[PDB]
């Protein structure tokens, strides 16, 4: 059919004429699913073969139906994904080729009852919590420090100041850094259409510090959109589940003592004040290395300077080559 | 290291 | 003369390396069955 | 010792003055004079010396057996393992001593035919016995212990 | 050895960041030798 060859040929050209145009957003999947084995594609042998915990860059507009996306991976042309309809689409497509999906089951019963499919057999239910197949996160990824220990104390705090040092001296002009003051933890996308919308209301929720939080959200979002990365200074996240459920989906980095016996006496060098709190500042070291490493996405186990330095450097340069 | 580590980065404390 | 002759020794017979022995990355077990093994192999029984 | 024992010296001796042999010497080499015999028997199961159709054991192969035993040289819990571990101290002992003689080499690992008639066999058989005959003892006595009453 | 150990397995664990992109110990004395003999015969006694 001419038409088909036609469409190619125009999905070939608009390709190469958006290959130097600004991403306008990303996506975040929760689904192996390749992009390349449909049929449906508007153009085949250019889809993406993109597993789960990937991330997906969209810049222009095709349809309902598709969209043209890249993979943050180094080299990865530009491909077609999926729309969330779409997915939902195939993910009902998925499970109508086994021998039954609804309630009849298939246990030598055929014939006597037919029980066609209700309501309960579609998407409709379900809904308890119905995760949708795309999430909405920032373009780059936020980089956040876990404290060896609390944050807010001396030890910990020079931990990361210095990774802040070495990132804004070493990298100025492409990174901005950035300071949470208040708290973080509390980003939930579906508790209510919107919690305390005005602060006239004189609700509960009005009045407390949940709407400055769910105002600090967006903000990295737009800091992302500007392609320059972006590090946040949270003081109230010290371990990475507290972050990890939410739409921001940040780059976390492990600073982190060998051993305790290095750890107390490290502490014990500040000086009388921290003293008081080390017995409490125990718990958040071996608590937060009790935590698998599969969730840590950087790990800096060493002690020297400087190969922990060129090694968070060079990270951030793999990083930086991959959206480039 | 540590030390080293902790020293460096509170000598730039000052500003 | 007492201290530092002493570790002029120690050193000597701590760092004293074997001589010839070619190179053993071969050979797995002979840490000590080298010698055992080789007088199994040269052995003879005492005759009256 | 070895040679003390027969004073011709030839090279063997029998395999029933062989348990002899090794409770007159102290340890790790020999057992000892307080040493039980369970714990004598099951030493002379890891040896695995093959006896000859004479009913002795040769001096040399004797030794190595002993040496073996006592430094536990590549020594195999069982199974095809102990064929492919003893081939694999043929090789050694060859690239070690290529002069070493193939007779001479047969003589200190000796080749495992299923046929042949080892101490271990012999000592193995005489301990089922007497545990058949030990348990044999014991299930009379307790079937008359239980019909006493 | 426990630098050249941590070397390597610091370098393995940095390369899963980087997999986008993608000699001879000195022969050992005499005493060195009889005292890691000695030392594995004594923990075989355990």
């Amino acid at each position: 059919e001419s038409a088909r060859r036609e469409v190619e040929s125009q999905a070939q050209q608009q390709l190469e004429r958006a290959k130097h145009k600004p991403v306008a957003f990303a996506v975040r999947t929760n689904v192996s699913y390749c992009g390349v084995l449909d049929e449906e594609c508007p153009v085949q042998g250019s889809g993406v073969n993109f597993e789960a915990k990937d991330f997906l860059h969209i810049k222009e507009k095709y349809s309902n139906d598709w969209w043209i996306g890249r993979l943050v991976k180094e080299g990865g042309d530009i491909a077609f994904i999926p729309s969330p309809q779409r997915l939902e689409s195939i993910r009902l497509k998925q499970e109508q080729k086994a021998r039954r999906s609804g309630n009849p089951s298939s246990l030598s019963d055929i014939g006597n009852r037919r029980s066609p499919p209700p309501s309960l057999a579609k998407q409709k239910q379900k809904q308890a919590e119905h995760v949708p197949p795309y999430d909405v996160v920032p373009s780059m990824r936020p980089v956040v420090l876990v404290g060896p220990s609390l944050k807010g104390y001396e030890v910990t705090d020079m931990m990361q100041k210095a990774l802040f040092d070495f990132l804004k001296h070493r990298f100025d002009g492409r990174i901005s850094i950035t300071r949470v003051t208040a708290d973080l933890s509390l980003a939930k996308r579906s508790v209510l259409n919107n919690p305390g919308k005005r602060t006239i209301i004189e609700r509960s929720s009005a009045r407390s510090s949940i709407a400055e939080v769910q105002s600090e959200i967006e903000r990295i979002f737009e800091l992302a959109k500007s392609l320059q990365l972006v590090v946040l200074d949270a003081d109230t996240i010290n371990h990475p589940a507290q972050l990890a459920k939410t739409s921001l989906a940040p780059i976390i980095v492990f600073v982190k003592v060998s051993s305790p016996k290095v750890l107390q006496r490290l502490i014990r060098s500040r000086g009388k004040s921290q003293m008081k709190h080390l017995t409490v500042q125990m718990m958040a070291y071996d608590k937060l290395v009790q935590c698998p490493p599969e969730s840590f996405d950087v790990i800096l186990d060493e002690n020297q300077l400087e190969d922990a330095c060129e090694h968070l450097a060079e990270y951030l340069e793999v990083y930086w080559r991959a959206t480039h | 290291g540590y030390m080293e580590w902790i020293s460096k980065a509170e000598e730039v404390i000052l500003a | 003369p007492f201290f530092f002759v002493n570790i002029f020794v120690a050193l000597i017979i701590i760092t004293f390396q074997e001589q010839g022995d070619k190179m053993m990355e071969e050979y797995s077990l002979e840490k000590n069955e080298r010698a055992c093994i080789d007088f199994a192999i040269s052995a003879k029984p005492l005759t009256r | 010792v070895w040679a003390e024992y027969d004073p011709a010296a030839w090279g063997r001796m029998p395999y029933l003055d062989m348990y002899q042999m090794l409770r007159h010497m102290s340890p790790p080499l020999g057992l000892g004079k307080k040493c039980p015999a369970r714990v004598a028997y099951k030493r002379l199961l890891r040896m695995d010396l093959p006896v000859a159709d004479d009913n002795t054991v040769h001096f040399n192969s004797t030794l190595m057996a002993l040496i073996r035993t006592a430094l536990d040289i590549k020594i195999a819990k069982g199974g095809a393992d102990k064929q492919q571990m003893d081939a694999e101290l043929r090789k050694e002992m060859m690239a070690i001593w290529p002069n070493l003689s193939q007779k001479t080499l047969d003589l200190l690992v000796t080749p495992h035919k299923s046929t042949d008639l080892t101490v271990g066999k012999i000592y193995a058989a005489m301990m089922i016995m007497e545990y058949y005959r030990q348990s044999k003892a014991k299930k009379l006595q307790a079937m008359r212990e239980e019909q006493d009453r | 050895e426990e630098e050249e150990a941590a070397n390597q397995k610091l370098a393995l664990q940095k390369a899963k960041e980087v997999a986008e992109v993608s000699n001879q110990k000195p022969a050992k004395s005499v005493w060195e030798q009889r005292t890691s003999e000695m030392r594995k015969q004594n923990l075989l006694a355990s």
